[PDB]
């Protein structure tokens, strides 16, 4: 399988035509996903097999082939780039400077930009390209919008 | 039954299109990692 760094898109064919369900990073030849994308399924690659290594759907995190890479944070003050890969569309970067989700545990990074459900783990980055966590888990909010977290993993 | 397609590079891009706000939100997380608004 293609186990190059950058963002992939994550199909399936299990409902009409070709559908995109979500997005991911590899890195380190580990594949970085949303459990809301997966649900923890195994990946195909061409043909060469991805299997999960780590999940936990609090977190909504999951990682193929080995632990989770990322550790990369929002440094709470920069504007961000969401490489948002859309379904049927090209990779765009969009900057924005995050909001903060409060939380009794802490303060997380928030981005309020609209794209469909199937743009769900396209990675967030800082200035120097690392990937400082993904997009797609969030809150709906009086506009009707969505604002999603900054979703960070831990790396051991 | 997925599978993955590589879609570019991860790269900063000077001169992206600038958008969205910065709403700070006061949420709960649940067991099922689902975020809510508290009000
Ligand atoms: C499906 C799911 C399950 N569990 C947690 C979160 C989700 N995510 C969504 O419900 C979702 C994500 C987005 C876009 C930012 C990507 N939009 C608009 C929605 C409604």
């Amino acid at each position: 399988g293609e186990t190059t760094d950058g963002v992939y898109r994550v199909m399936t064919r299990r409902l009409l035509g070709s559908t995109q369900v979500g997005v991911g990073v590899m890195q380190e030849g580990v594949f970085h996903t949303m459990w809301h994308v997966t649900k923890g399924a195994a990946l195909r690659s061409g043909e060469g097999r991805l299997d999960p290594y780590w999940g936990d759907v609090k977190q909504d995190l999951v990682s193929y082939c080995g632990p989770w890479k990322l550790d990369a944070a929002w440094d709470g003050l920069s504007e961000v780039q969401l490489l948002a890969v859309p379904p049927g569309e090209r990779a765009k970067n969009i900057q924005t400077l995050p909001g903060i989700f409060k939380t009794k545990d802490g303060d997380i990074g928030a981005v309020a930009l609209d794209y469909p459900a199937g743009t769900s783990g396209s990675p967030i980055l800082d200035k120097c390209g690392r990937v400082i966590g993904l997009y797609g888990n969030g809150v709906v909010i009086k506009n009707g919008s969505y604002v999603s977290a900054i979703t960070q993993g831990k790396r051991e | 039954d997925m599978y993955i397609e590589r879609a570019g590079d991860i790269t900063w891009e000077k001169d992206a299109e600038v958008t969205g706000n910065s709403p700070r939100l006061d949420v709960a997380l649940d067991e099922s990692g689902d975020f809510s608004l508290v009000e």
